[PDB]
């Protein structure tokens, strides 16, 4: 599975630190500051002095399905790879499902993008490698798909790692909660919007659309104006109808390499059958390039936002 | 409104156990002697224009009485606290009724239930009242008789986006295209035509005992509903009967103006098996 030694040594170190904490409840944590909402908080755990990230979601529903949600979610103990954020535990408390996760020093790429303005191609190659490896790991080891890929769910650290969060493990939580939200933006594939059977192909599209937003600093659809590109108020249905009935986004031909331009073009093919799968994407020229490249990711991240 | 302004003589009403929640306050069982349903709302707007239109609507519901519309009894507004009191419906919501294994739906029972609902929607429309929230959860079935609940209630302005799937199925394309974050439900284009579309979905429920769209993401449903392609597909995907499907295709008409009136729909339901 191309498991590196330094990765496998940092995977063991957190699995043995995973039993030092053991189980937890609600009084073991203490707040620090506001991470964001879509809520998650920076948290101090008191039994084990490790600082963790606790995301809270408010669900008042019949307790029979709350128990089915928690037992489906405990499978995250089996999901462990260098490209998925560290999972601590899941429990119901005060009618608020709380997920305790690794704290990521750099936050989400959505935060990173707003502070960085734009994200260079050299480094978008590294996150793309991490996502396909993380998505192959998820589809192969547990036979699930992500269903919610977007920059605000890609997390980075000053340690130099890349890992994704908020992936769909519980089918009941999907039918009961996650489906009811609709944001001002949509990262959903065109075949999911038309309600066909979608696979990880739908996740490829999300990755492609996310890459375009990070590369240009703007949510891609509707495509920017001709002069707006040089510098760098819509209802939700006009957004969704554009994704289905209009050409997909593409990177500007003047700034980025063919390997990058073609990479996103293969990710953003509307038909998922012709869209690139993960096998085809792992061997794509843009991946072979950045995988063999030499970037110091920790240096860019800490000098972009001001960490150490 | 001090409740003494109503023709239902009032000395005292008592709150009882709550019976489920929703976007529109908390509904309590209660006793007027008869059991009643009491809905407790709160006006965050607190603005005189909200209450003037509220006073307009509740005084209009005072004029309503029909065997297929729930009896509106009184409303009292001690702002920001408001309360709406309707007759309590014994029996099961039509939603939970069709989804029962034990329930025995048939080509006749569905026609009879639907004609009842059309009569109630006919009356409400005759009085110029748009229901704005016709769905299976707001229709009650006790033995023979069928009652419509929760009509006109969306015209109220009380205290990202979250949209239930069950509600989306009953929403006409005119409405879901206008949905957007920061836009309140009071600004959506409900209408008599949007009401007959919601009758299309409730008729589908009478035939299929389930939603016309399986529990998808909201975004997925929003496009399918608003494009009219969603209802096109489910119309073809599984058929029940040419005569039965004719009224379903008519009610779900993409152009609202091509949707029948309720008085017309009474005749269509008559020329059936
Ligand atoms: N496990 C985590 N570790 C560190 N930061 C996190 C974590 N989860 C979320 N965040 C931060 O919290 C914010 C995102 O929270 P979240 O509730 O996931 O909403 P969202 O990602 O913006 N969109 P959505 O997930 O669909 O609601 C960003 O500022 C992230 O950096
Ligand atoms: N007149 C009534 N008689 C008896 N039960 C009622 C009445 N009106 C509402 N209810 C019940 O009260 C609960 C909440 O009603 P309501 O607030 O209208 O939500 P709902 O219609 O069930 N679905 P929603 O409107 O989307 O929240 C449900 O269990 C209803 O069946
Ligand atoms: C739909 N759905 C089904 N299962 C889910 C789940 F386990 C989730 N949490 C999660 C999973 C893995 C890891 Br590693 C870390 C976290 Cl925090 C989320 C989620 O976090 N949504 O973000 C809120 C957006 O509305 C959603 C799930």
């Amino acid at each position: 599975l191309e498991l590196d030694e330094q990765q496998r040594k940092r995977l063991e170190a957190f699995l043995t630190q995973k039993q030092k904490v053991g189980e937890l409840k609600d009084d073991d944590f203490e707040k620090i500051s506001e991470l964001g909402a879509g809520v998650v908080f920076k948290v101090s755990h008191k039994p084990s002095g490790l600082v963790m990230a606790r995301k809270l979601i408010h669900l008042e529903i019949k307790p029979a399905i709350r128990n089915q949600i928690i037992r489906e979610l405990q499978v995250l103990h089996e999901c462990n790879s260098p490209y998925i954020v560290g999972f601590y535990g899941a429990f119901y408390s005060d009618g608020e499902i709380s997920i305790c996760m690794e704290h990521m020093d750099g936050g989400s790429l959505d935060q990173v993008l707003k502070k960085a303005g734009r994200i260079p191609e050299q480094i978008l190659g590294k996150v793309s490698i991490a996502v396909i490896k993380g998505l192959t790991y998820l589809r192969e080891k547990h036979k699930i798909m992500h269903r919610d890929v977007k920059p605000s769910n890609i997390l980075v650290n000053s340690r130099g790692e890349i890992k994704l969060c908020d992936f769909g493990v519980s089918g009941q939580l999907i039918d009961s909660m996650a489906n009811s939200f609709v944001g001002t933006r949509s990262y959903m594939s065109p075949e999911r919007l038309q309600g066909t059977h979608y696979s990880v192909q739908s996740d490829i599209w999300s990755m492609g659309l996310s890459l375009v937003e990070m590369a240009v600093g703007r949510y891609p659809i509707p495509p920017p104006d001709a002069k707006e590109l040089e510098l760098m108020p819509m209802a939700i249905f006009e957004l969704l109808d554009y994704i289905v009935n209009e050409p997909p986004p593409k990177l500007p031909s003047a700034v980025f390499s063919l390997e990058f331009q073609d990479f996103v073009n293969k990710c953003l093919i509307k038909n998922p059958a012709e869209r690139a799968d993960l096998k085809q994407l792992m061997v794509h020229a843009f991946i072979k390039r950045s995988d063999a490249e030499e970037v110091d990711f920790a240096g860019w991240l800490c000098s972009t936002i001001g960490l150490n | 409104v001090y409740l003494q302004e109503w023709d239902i003589p009032f000395e005292q009403v008592e709150l009882g156990e709550p019976i489920g929640q929703g976007r529109w306050g908390r509904v309590h069982r209660g006793r007027w002697h008869g059991e009643v349903a009491i809905r407790l709302l709160e006006m965050d707007g607190h603005n005189q224009d909200h209450l003037k239109l509220f006073k307009k609507e509740v005084m209009n519901y005072r004029q309503t009485r029909h065997e297929n519309v729930v009896l509106f009894m009184g409303a009292c507004m001690n702002p920001p606290h408001l309360a709406i009191i309707t007759s309590f419906c014994k029996g099961r919501t039509l939603h939970s009724f069709v989804r029962d294994p034990k329930t025995s739906l048939d080509i006749n029972k569905t026609r009879q239930i639907a004609q009842e609902i059309i009569k109630g929607m006919g009356y409400l429309h005759a009085k110029g009242i748009v229901h704005k929230d016709l769905k299976s959860k707001n229709v009650f079935y006790d033995n023979g008789k069928v009652v419509i609940t929760d009509f006109g209630l969306f015209g109220i302005s009380g205290v990202q986006l979250k949209l239930s799937h069950d509600w989306l199925c009953y929403l006409a394309p005119e409405i879901v295209r206008e949905m957007t974050p920061g836009k309140d439900e009071d600004q959506l284009p409900f209408s008599k035509a949007a009401d007959v579309y919601a009758f299309g979905t409730v008729w589908y429920e009478l035939q299929a005992r389930d939603w016309p769209l399986k529990n998808q993401a909201a975004e997925a449903s929003i496009w399918q509903i608003g494009s009219g392609e969603g209802m096109k597909r489910v119309l073809t995907s599984v058929s029940l009967g040419k005569e039965v499907s004719e009224i379903l295709s008519a009610c779900w008409a993409f152009d609202l103006q091509e949707r029948p009136s309720f008085s017309l729909l009474m005749d269509m339901l008559e020329k059936l098996p």
